[PDB]
């Protein structure tokens, strides 16, 4: 059977959760993290109303999340969470109790003989093959910049940016209205996730790339929507993916994705900077846009000295960087060292 | 009649290496200590940790490698990272940790092994099943090259005649005999670590001059193919021109040519474009996610390379252009070791010419208008809008049409449509599905 005991392994995402068995290329289940009412769970949930337990990355509605955490093990993953040890992944700044609450309704609800919290972002460096660099996880719901110098991280300049992948969806439904279309059955955000995930890029200079829109249909795409129409997304393809440099856009007062990656390098030490520059990890659906990594590099080539190398990193299979983590951490032989037994949550608490 | 001072404006091996290494290798996501046997010996698929500890002036530091193969899979990647932090814990965090990747390696690194690395290519399973070429063989070949000194490496390359380089040196280990081939221009280190390597023959080996080669010997490379067969490889550096690669990046914001020293096919990066002086030749790799402003700019900025030559010009020189994957054997040869199994499937320049037809992969060389000076291509070829032929003016598609249908069209000259108001002519343009 399992004497190996076949190991697990979660992201607890945003906007997305992935799993599936530890020692496999790619998480098996992915599903989204929303849980509904007039119990509905999953894609299947779209008179609603809707939850998000991890809508800022950090668990708010504790034991609503045992739920989800249920419909990945019993009904996703089609397991039973007694034989097998669970991996679970933790925001960057999660709290000291967060952990612990975890920590307990894995031990009680489920029954898992062990378990380990892991940092999401320092999943995200192993697989990309690094002990140091500054990795940037952009999701559904939250984006942090967490520096990481040999294998740990560093808390004096982890940051934290609440746009992300559901704030980029909505500012395209909104210029797609604007450019004279109308989809908000619900439903159709879906739709509209999928002309931004297929249609939308980067632009290296956006006042250049929006010149040419109006002189020109070259940037001009099409999208085929179920109703058999062929709307045309222009100007909307970059627009979309610029808010992320452009908080303003939506509205928000915060620095761009460029801005925070250099705030939170420069409060490193000055020797470290390099590797962190010439290490810029990213991680996360949002950061799967056509040209993001060139204007990155742009960007923090302009407010960094003219001699610091800048290289930015983008590992192809980023979006589930963080579940590829720990599916090699979880079969590393030697993780039962670090797993935390039963016995020791009945001797000494959650602790 | 000044000196901008901005002229003047514009790391070491801390010990000899000789110290200890504890070689482990990632198998079966785990560390396996590699016998002292095979030290020297590392599989391009497979990962490694080094453990290097040294005490320089009675202090005893500690240095953690962790040596990622070019075909390393991620699962391989993760455990070599992950327990180089843990050989650093348990160090208590006194050691600095050092990534290392295939044909990338440090002086350090290759000072902790003389100078002389073999890289097979094979490797263990990946993410934990299946194919495990762990022998070499009883039939492959090596190469032997050194960009500098502490740098002599061997490493495996298809058993193949197009895979031999005049800049350096191979060893052939077949059923019948082991053979050492010698290029026009192989070092001595290159050579001697060639017999080195072949002394291990319980047969020995069978020395072979460039253009002495017995019939014998293609019979087990497959048969003879045009290999690294150029002037500039079959000379020593001390009398043709170094051969030299820049980097061709809008990246930074702004289109910067920077020069790669100790060039090797890692160094590419797809997504920019690359120029390589030969000075019989100047070729332009096109990465295949490159821009169109990079290849054009590179295009051109090659040839007030030629123009601003220190040198004699030679204005003919072919300044030509070459794809990811369409390489030829002699735009590897300035690169060391090329793997094919990266950008063109595996299969050797000759393999490729069958299939992708030897026309569409010829090499191209490189050689605000009036009406006349812009190319005129036909109202149907304007109107479209997937993959017109290119050359064309998206913005100003009107020009590539000719006077003459231009007036069926629209139903004015072209002199007349721009002294139209701006408005009226990108209205007009997308009436007639030239926008
Ligand atoms: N190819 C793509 N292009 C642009 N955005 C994408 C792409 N694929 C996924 N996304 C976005 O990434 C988000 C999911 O990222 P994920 O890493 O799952 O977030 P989290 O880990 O925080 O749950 C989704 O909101 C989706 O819109
Ligand atoms: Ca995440
Ligand atoms: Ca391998
Ligand atoms: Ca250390
Ligand atoms: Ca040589
Ligand atoms: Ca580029």
């Amino acid at each position: 059977d399992e004497d190996e005991t076949t190991a697990l392994v979660c992201d607890n995402g945003s906007g997305l959760v992935k799993a599936g068995f530890a020692g496999d290329d790619a998480p098996r289940a992915v599903f989204p993290s929303i849980v509904g009412r007039p119990s509905y769970v999953g894609d299947e949930a779209q008179i609603l109303t809707l939850k998000y337990p991890i809508e800022h990355g950090i668990i708010t509605n504790w034991d609503d999340m045992e739920k989800i955490w249920h419909h990945t093990f019993y009904n996703e993953l089609r397991v039973a969470p007694e034989e097998h040890p669970t991996l679970l992944t933790e925001a960057p700044l999660n709290p000291k109790a967060n952990r612990e609450k975890m920590t307990q309704i894995m031990f009680e609800t489920f029954n898992v003989p062990a378990m380990y919290v892991a940092i999401q972002a320092v999943l995200s460096l192993y697989a990309s093959g690094r002990t140091t660099g500054i990795v940037l996880d952009s999701g559904d719901g939250v984006t942090h910049n967490v520096p990481i110098y040999e294998g740990y991280a560093l808390p004096h300049a982890i940051m934290r940016l609440d746009l992300a992948g559901r704030d980029l969806t909505d500012y395209l439904m909104k210029i797609l209205t604007e450019r004279g279309y109308s989809f908000v059955t619900t439903a159709e955000r879906e739709i509209v996730r999928d002309i931004k995930e297929k249609l939308c890029y980067v632009a290296l200079d956006f006042e250049n790339e929006m010149a040419t829109a109006a002189s020109s249909s070259s940037l001009e795409k099409s999208y085929e929507l179920p109703d058999g129409q062929v709307i045309t997304i222009g100007n909307e393809r970059f627009r979309c993916p610029e808010t992320l440099f452009q908080p303003s856009f939506i509205g928000m007062e915060s620095a761009g994705i460029h801005e925070t990656t250099y705030n939170s390098i420069m409060k490193c030490d000055i020797d470290i900077r390099k590797d962190l520059y010439a290490n810029n990890v990213m991680s996360g659906g949002t950061t799967m846009y056509p040209g993001i990594a060139d204007r990155m590099q742009k960007e923090i080539t302009a407010l960094a000295p003219s001699t610091m190398k800048i290289k930015i990193i983008a590992p192809p299979e980023r979006k589930y960087s963080v579940w590829i983590g720990g599916s090699i951490l979880a079969s590393l032989s030697t993780f039962q060292q670090m797993w935390i037994t039963k016995q020791e949550y009945d001797e000494a608490g959650p602790s | 009649t000044k000196f901008d001072a901005m002229t003047l404006h514009n790391t070491g091996m801390v010990d000899d290496g000789s110290g200890k290494k504890k070689i482990y290798r990632i198998e079966n996501m785990d560390l396996v200590e590699l016998e002292k046997r095979y030290y020297g010996e590392l599989y391009g698929g497979d990962s490694y940790v080094i453990h290097y500890t040294y005490a320089v002036n009675g202090k005893e530091e500690h240095i953690i490698y962790y040596w990622l193969g070019r075909h390393s899979t991620s699962d391989e990647r993760g455990v070599a990272a992950a327990k180089t932090i843990e050989i650093d814990d348990s160090l208590g965090g006194t050691a600095k940790q050092v990534r290392v990747v295939q044909s990338k390696e440090p002086n350090h690194f290759m000072a902790m092994f003389d100078g002389k690395l073999i890289i097979f290519q094979g490797g263990k399973a990946g993410w934990g099943g299946h194919n495990s070429t762990d022998g070499p063989g009883d039939t492959y070949l090596l190469h032997v090259r050194g960009t500098s000194q502490y740098n002599t490496k061997a490493e495996q390359v298809p058993c193949r005649a197009e895979s031999l380089n005049s800049n350096d040196v191979f060893v052939l280990f077949s059923k019948g005999g082991t053979y050492v081939w010698a290029g026009k221009g192989c070092t001595g280190d290159e050579r001697e670590m060639a017999k080195k390597i072949a002394s291990k023959s319980p047969k020995g080996y069978i020395m072979i001059v460039e253009g002495q080669e017995k019939e014998e010997f293609w019979d087990l490379l497959g048969g003879k193919t045009e290999y690294a067969s150029d002037f500039s490889l079959k000379q020593a550096e001390n009398e043709h021109r170094p051969s030299r690669l820049f980097q061709c990046s809008n990246a930074s914001g702004v289109f910067k040519a920077e020069e790669i020293v100790d060039f090797v096919q890692e160094d590419l990066v797809p997504e920019d474009v690359f120029i390589l002086d030969a000075d019989h030749t100047i070729y332009v790799w096109l990465g295949n996610e490159a821009r169109n402003d990079e290849k054009q700019m590179a295009m051109d900025t090659a040839i007030e390379y030629l123009e601003s030559d220190p040198s004699g010009r030679d204005p003919d020189t072919p300044i030509m252009t070459v794809k990811q994957g369409y390489e030829p054997p002699d735009f590897v040869g300035h690169f060391g070791v090329w793997d094919r199994q990266l950008w063109s499937h595996g299969m050797s320049y000759a393999e490729l010419k069958k299939e992708l037809g030897e026309k569409n992969m010829s090499m191209e060389q490189v050689r605000e208008m009036s009406f006349s000076d812009v190319s005129k291509y036909p109202y149907s070829v304007l109107v479209q809008k997937e993959g017109l032929p290119d050359g064309i003016d998206l913005q100003n598609k009107e020009k590539h049409l000719t006077e003459e249908e231009f007036e069926k069209i629209f139903g004015m000259t072209y002199a007349t449509f721009i002294t139209k108001p701006a408005w009226k002519q990108t209205q007009l343009k997308k009436d007639k599905g030239l926008f």
